[PDB]
Order: structure tokens, then C-alpha cells, then sequence
DNA sequence: CAGGATGTATATATCTGACACGTGCCTGGAGACTAGGGAGTAATCCCCTTGGCGGTTAAAACGCGGGGGACAGCGCGTACGTGCGTTTAAGCGGTGCTAGAGCTGTCTACGACCAATTGAGCGGCCTCGGCACCGGGATTCTCCA
DNA sequence: TGGAGAATCCCGGTGCCGAGGCCGCTCAATTGGTCGTAGACAGCTCTAGCACCGCTTAAACGCACGTACGCGCTGTCCCCCGCGTTTTAACCGCCAAGGGGATTACTCCCTAGTCTCCAGGCACGTGTCAGATATATACATCCTG
């Protein structure tokens, strides 16, 4: 079997999506979920698509943003993992 | 009829950005022409750096057109027009950057 | 209607900075975007400097001095000698 | 339109993560940022759809979009 | 010249909350400072939404919108509700 | 004569923030009274808030008069305000807590 | 005028750490500190420089400080 | 002898120095600090005392919160002494 | 526990400058009237939103082996806290003065406003070449040896 | 290194659709002229920013001691990673329905502009009292035992 050690693969996948500029998230969920959220603020909205597609890059860019703040966090504490302390921290020096 | 970018030497147009400036200006304000040629200056230059640094982008790709990727990379790859330019680009991507000690 | 936009110049001004190289539809509506922003942002610095001063005109010096204010260090250097430039361009003809 | 927060899968927010650089992520880290992303939207979508019922509509435009992302600093290229 | 402030207004607000506690200049000034900083970012943001929708006319559905963009939460609902207040009391006198 | 701001029940005044969004407007804009009265009122309120914040922190030490160390500790002891004045208080100082685990 | 940068002693360092609830304070920090508050203050400076020089002044007042750390999301409250 | 265990006037300092509002870098070197940096930008340039006055609140604000800041990432990575590298990682998500 | 020293907390008289108040005046708010431009409302249409159905693969979900990373514990030596003698420069007080901020008066360069004109710019249409997709060959990188 | 094997770069061919160009038309830039105005300059005043000197003394500094902490090293285990198999719902494609956003026209009403009047809010001046200061004094805390 052509086993690998944990890691390659992880390497490899950060190297490939680094490259690419494509949407990280689905797009039918993520719409979903922008409804659900815009329930509470008024009932009946309609979206448009446009809409939709700005709000998914948007939040993509900023969870990009947070994941690289949280992994030099936690290459800070000596570690290679993320943890939600890494988040927590960043966020709060953010100011968020 | 000579138009004012012409006489100026800018590609951008100044009486564009005169009316610009005049329908932008607080309290019935006034705005000198030469403002706008300095403005319609500014654009240009700015406009021709960022051009320039996406199309040495490009051509370090081997490809014939600028794409939003090539504009991510020039804007991030210069320190002062990264700091003038903290918006994001939609289809931009990231620069490919691993930390050392990941390996 | 009729929406105004820089496509047209910021094609012209590629055209005279690399004249082989095309650029797509979607680049042209970030740098659009872009330099509205740039706009927008001298033209409220403009504004600041022209209320604390109680100035109702907005002259060169205004835009001049929002640019030492907006554009960072050597761009900023650069900026204002092409506008300088321009100025006496301008006035000589 | 209900609990679709977990339509945000933990595939996508590992290759969300494997963008940014990260090299392994833990178990709580997929919680974590579903409530972060939770947040962001809820400021953002907030802001636009207040933007949306000053004008009068019942359509939220990708423009308010862009207005509510300028308000907060996070101006976006591309959609304005 | 004369200088224009808040400080008199301040200190009836005061009054009308806390009657035996009196306020330092530095603290009027840091308030009055803090109502400027206030009323420019409502301003800022009205005369925003005035360009957005191309009405040239800022009225209190403006001041309202701003209000509740400016403004976080609870703040701004119970700002919003002394100023839907104010308004009709204004209107109905 | 009677003021506007007697007549919308406001103490701040009604007159001088009209006048002040007037000067304010872009490109010749109109400006209601409503608007007036709307802000005056919110200002009225926010100052209301704060001065209620900082007098209760103000009777807390047992001193009879408000000092911007009052100001940052009731601007600050209150997640509302401490989100819409992000600005620094001359003299205020800091709020006064210790990590746990410094101890 | 030189060395100046000096001037912020290591007990004013060592002070303003433990407003800031620092408890133990290495020995690198205050040659950091000093090259953090001299890049501050040469940002504020700047831009106070250039108000005043608009201004056609050549002495720099208060307000020129207040707009420069308004512009740069510093805003102080105090002195006007 | 008196000796104190180490800490202990440390953490007394830290009481003293939150509960107090005065300017805690001597005045006249901050002063010299400002021309010497002014002298950069523009020569013989005269500064007014309230200039100079807000510029020393804006510093020290400013370096109370990055320590702030700092103390949280000295925290994060189980230390107590705060490190140069401490305040690089703060600045960096600070975007400074 | 438990005593010794202690810095901080508590109490009180001093005063002292800082806050609240009184007065001139002048400038901005209030009242009235006019013109007109912008807001409110209604009708229309068209395309842009939502909803639905078929398929179906590519992605998500679930199991499972396992090895590498997180974390606790221990030693250690090195850097920083603590206290003291001392001196070095900051702070206070005063003085001496001149550069320069601030207000006032002129007036001429300059910008706002209107009308006519025309050419630059914007919307719609067509095409062909650069880029994207599918497949194969060669190159590079990795685990196990 | 070596080999076996997977991942990736490159290389090609074909398609396909998006960029660049062309044309009608439109509406705003240009030019001319007038009229007010404001900012550039000169001038005077008087305020404070700079410089200096003398004295005091509190803080900075250098040193010596000690000990707590950062860091390296080792071991344990548990928990994400990599891979395989099942399932499932996302996406493409297409079709229906309708609703609401953009446009146009009418109306009317609400605000800018101008003039007059007056009162309240802002410099200038004054009294007195709440808090900072100095001194005395109680007390809960740290340390060493």
C-alpha cells in the first residue's frame, strides 16, 4: 500500500489550494445559511445571487484571514496545531 | 476644441473628475480646475503602477492577459501598494506562502 | 442609463504600459472599484483639509497635501511630482 | 430555513484552513469557526439589511452587500 | 471669537439626571468632544445614504437609518425610540 | 418666541444642530427640521446614558464630582459604550484586572 | 538633536508595562519598545507635519496632533 | 531583612500603577524625543506644550494597550515573562 | 498557626485653585412670506427572483488502523527581581525676548452660472484567438528499503 | 542510493466564449461671457515658545545577591490523518409563475432664501468649597519561622 505519512497529504493540499482562486465552500449550504440568518433581521427577503456570491467571498477571505492569524498563534506556542484557544486569541487581539 | 486631459497630458479625463469633485464638494463649495488635474494626474499614476506590476505578473506566467489573480499578486507583492490597498479582491486567491517551520 | 466608469482610460493607460498584454472584463471592474476608492478617499481627505481651515476652495494645494496624507512614502513622493508635473502642463498651455 | 449552520461541512473548513496555511486541525476547531462565521454573517447581513429597508425594498442587493462590508472596514473588489 | 459648544446643554442633561453631582471642565470637554465625535459620524453616514439613493433631502428616516448602523443593539433601539419620540412630540406641538 | 428644542420637549438645541447639517450637506443638499430634532434627541439620549453611567461610578467612590477617570470607568464597565467609543480618554487610566492564572 | 530614543528609560518602560498588567519583563523588550513607540510617534509626527504645513504654519498646535490620531483610528479625547 | 519573594512587588506595582492617571514617561525627554523626530520632516519647527502633552497620552496609551496585547500572547504560550517575540506576533495581528 | 514589618487604607485639618455663578453684548435662532424643486404615490412591464423535477457523480459521511504530536513531569542554569548607595538630570520658579500666530484691510485672479455646440463616451452586435478542458508523455517528489 | 509508485509539469489538440473592435446616438465637456468673491499679500499687535540660570531632590543607575522561571529532554497516550466503502445532496439543465424593481408622470408641500427682531449663549470677572496634600494612624497582608 502506498500509505503515507500523516502530513504529506496535508502539504500537498496546501499547496494546491493556495494556488487556486476557486469558492472553498458550497454554494447552496452557504446560501442557506445566509437566509436562516437574514430571517431573524426581516421576514420574506429575497436575494439576489450577486448578493449571495459577495457574502461567500467576503466570509471565505475572512476565515482565510482568521485561519492565518490562528496558525501563527499557534506556531507561537510552539505548536502545529490550531487549537480554539489560537482562534480565541486572535480574534480578541483583532479587537473582535 | 482641445480637451483638458490633452492639454494636461493625461490619458484620464479631467473634466470627468472636475464634475466629480464639484457634485462631491460640502456646503456649495469651490473647486479650482487645477485640482482636477492634479486628481486626474494622481489616478493615472497610480493606475499605471498597478498595471505595471499585474502585467510583470502576467508575463512571469506566460500568459497574454491580466486576471484578478495577477492583480493579487502584484497589489501583495509591493509593500506600499499593499498598504494602499487593503480591500479584497474577489477570485484573488492568496499568496502561496508556507511557514518555515510546518516542513 | 448611462454608467460612467474608467474602463476606457484604465484600458487606454494599458495600452500605454504594456501595449501586447490584454486584461479580462472582471480585472477591469476591480480597478474600477480601486480607483473609486482612491477617489473617494482624496476627495474626503480634500474636504477635512478644506473645513479645518476654513478654506471653501479646494485647490491643488488641497489635493497635494490629502495625497502626502493617503499615499504611503516613496508612491506618495512619486504621486505628487506626476501631479506637480501635470499642474504646470496644464498652465503653460 | 433551519440549524443549516452545519451545511458549513468540516471538509470545507479544513480546505478553508489548508488555504491559510494550516497544517492540522483539531476536533473543535470546525465548532469554533462555524460560530465565528456565524458572527461575521450576522454583522454583515445585519448591516445590509438594514441599507436594504432604507431604500425602500424588499431585495437585498450584492451592492448593500458591498456598502455593509465598507462600513466595517472589509471593503470587497469585485462586486461594485 | 466666540467658541460654539455643548457644555450648557451637558450640564442640564446633568441636572436633569444626576441633580447633587456636578461635572470638571476637563470631563465637559471630554464629553463635549465625545458628542462631536458623535454627531460627525451621523452625519458622515446620512450624507451617505443620501448619495446612495440619489436624495438629495436628509430627513429622519436618514438619521434613523444612520442611527441604527451606527449605533450597536440595545443602544441603538432605545435611541432610535427617544428619537421616533422626540419627532412626534416636535410634530405633534 | 419659543425654541424648538422646549417645543420637541429636548434640551440640547434644535436650531444650532440644523444649522450644523446644513453646513454639513453635500452639493447643496436639503435638510429637514425632523432631522434636527431626530439628532438632537439621540444626542440628548447618548449624553443622558453616559452621564448616568459615570455618575453612578462616581457615588461608587464615595466622590461628588465626575472626572474622566469616571468617564473611562463607566464608558469602559459597559459593552454598548465600550463598543461605540473605541477612543482613548485622556487621563482615564485602565480598567483594573489581573489574569488568573498571574496570581 | 541624537540618541535621544534613550531618553524613555527602562524604569518608565518597566512602568508603563505594569499599567498594562505585565509581571515579568525580559531584558530585549525595551530596545523593542523604543523601536515601536519611535515608529508610532514618527506615523503621528508625520502626519501632524503635514496638517501643519498645509496650515502654512510652522509651529505644530494640538489640533494638528488630534487630526493625525483621528486619521489613523487613534482618536484622543482631552484636548479639543 | 525584608527580603521579599520576587513578584510580590511586582504585582503591588501593577495595583498602583492601574489605579493611578498620571503620565508615566518624564515629560522634558519626550519632549526632546518629539523635536529630535519632527527635525526629520520639516527643520526648526516650534511645538506648542498641549502638542507635546497629547502626544505623550497618545504614546502611552498606545504602549499600555500593545502590553496589554502582549501579556495576552505571553499568557497564551504558558509564560509570565513577556518576550520581544511577543510583541512582533501582536503587532503582526494588529496589522502593524 | 503566629509574630514582626509593612504598604496600603482610613481619618482629619489646610488651603487652594477649580467650579459655579453674575454681567455685557452680539450674533445666531425664531417668525413670516415667497418660489419651486423634491418627495410621495400610482400605473406598467419585464426580467429577475423563487420554486420544482430528473439524474447522478463528486463530495460528504462513517470505520478503522496508527503514528506523530500535545502535554505532563523533571532538572537546571541563567536571567531578572529586590534593595542600597549615589549622583544625575528632571522639575519648579523666575526672567528676557523675539518669532510668529491671529485679526484686519485691499483687491485682483479666479471660479460659479447659462446658453450653444458638437464630439467623446456608452449601449448593442459580431467575431476570432487566448484560455480552459481532456488526454497522454515526461518530469519530480515520497515511502520503504 | 534505489526502486517502486504516486503527484505534478508539460505538451498537445480541440473547443468555446469572452475580449476587442465597429456603429448609432446621446448628453456632457468645451467655449464664450459676466459677476461676485475669496485668498494672497501687507500690516500691526501681543502671546507664548524658546532659551537660560539657579536650586532641590527624587529618580535613574550600577552593583551585589538570590531564586524563580524558561527551556531542553523524556515518556505516555490519544486523537487527527490517510484510505476505503456507502450514501446523499449539489449542481446542471430545463421549465413555470409571479412579484417587485426600475421607469415615467402628476401633484403638492416642505424647505432654502431674505428680512427683521430679540434673547440666550459665550468672554470676562468673582467668590467659596471639594478634593489634593500633609500628617497622623489603623489594619489586613506577606514572610519567615
Amino acid at each position: 500500500p502506498h500509505r503515507f505519512r500523516p502530513g504529506t497529504v496535508a502539504l500537498r493540499e496546501i499547496r494546491k489550494y493556495q494556488k487556486s482562486t476557486e469558492l472553498l465552500i458550497r454554494k447552496l449550504p452557504f446560501q442557506r445559511l445566509v437566509r436562516e440568518i437574514a430571517q431573524d433581521f426581516k421576514t420574506d427577503l429575497r436575494f439576489q445571487s450577486s448578493a449571495v456570491a459577495a457574502l461567500q467571498e467576503a466570509a471565505e477571505a475572512y476565515l482565510v484571514g482568521l485561519f492565518e492569524d490562528t496558525n501563527l498563534c499557534a506556531i507561537h506556542a510552539k505548536r502545529v496545531t490550531i487549537m480554539p484557544k489560537d482562534i480565541q486569541l486572535a480574534r480578541r487581539i483583532r479587537g473582535e | 476644441p482641445i480637451t483638458r486631459s490633452s492639454r494636461a497630458g493625461l490619458q484620464f479625463p479631467v473634466g470627468r473628475v472636475h464634475r466629480l469633485l464639484k457634485t462631491r464638494s460640502t456646503a456649495h463649495g469651490r473647486v479650482g480646475a487645477t485640482a482636477a488635474v492634479y486628481t486626474a494626474a494622481i489616478l493615472e499614476y497610480l493606475t499605471a503602477e498597478v498595471l505595471e506590476l499585474a502585467g510583470n505578473a502576467s508575463k512571469d506566467l506566460k500568459v497574454k492577459r491580466i486576471s484578478p489573480r495577477h492583480l493579487q499578486l502584484a497589489i501583495r507583492g509591493d509593500e506600499e501598494l499593499d498598504t494602499l490597498i487593503k480591500g479584497t479582491i474577489a477570485g484573488g486567491g492568496v499568496i502561496p506562502h508556507i511557514h518555515k517551520s510546518l516542513i | 442609463k448611462n454608467v460612467e466608469t474608467y474602463k476606457i482610460y484604465i484600458f487606454k493607460v494599458l495600452k500605454q504600459v504594456h501595449p501586447d498584454i490584454g486584461i479580462s472584463s472582471k480585472a477591469m471592474g476591480i480597478m474600477n472599484s480601486f480607483i473609486n476608492d482612491i477617489f473617494e478617499k482624496l476627495a474626503q481627505e480634500s474636504s477635512k483639509l478644506a473645513r479645518y481651515n476654513k478654506k471653501p476652495t479646494i485647490t491643488s494645494r488641497e489635493i497635494q497635501t490629502a495625497v502626502r496624507l493617503v499615499l504611503p512614502g516613496e508612491l506618495a513622493k512619486h504621486a505628487v511630482s506626476e501631479g506637480t508635473k501635470a499642474v504646470t502642463k496644464f498652465t503653460s498651455s | 430555513l433551519r440549524d443549516n449552520i452545519q451545511g458549513i461541512t468540516k471538509p470545507a473548513i479544513r480546505r478553508l484552513a489548508r488555504r491559510g496555511g494550516v497544517k492540522r486541525i483539531s476536533g473543535l476547531i470546525y465548532e469554533e469557526t462555524r460560530g465565528v462565521l456565524k458572527i461575521f454573517l450576522e454583522n454583515v447581513i445585519r448591516d445590509a439589511v438594514t441599507y436594504t429597508e432604507h431604500a425602500r425594498r424588499k431585495t437585498v442587493t450584492a451592492m448593500d452587500v458591498v456598502y455593509a462590508l465598507k462600513r466595517q472596514g472589509r471593503t470587497l473588489y469585485g462586486f461594485g
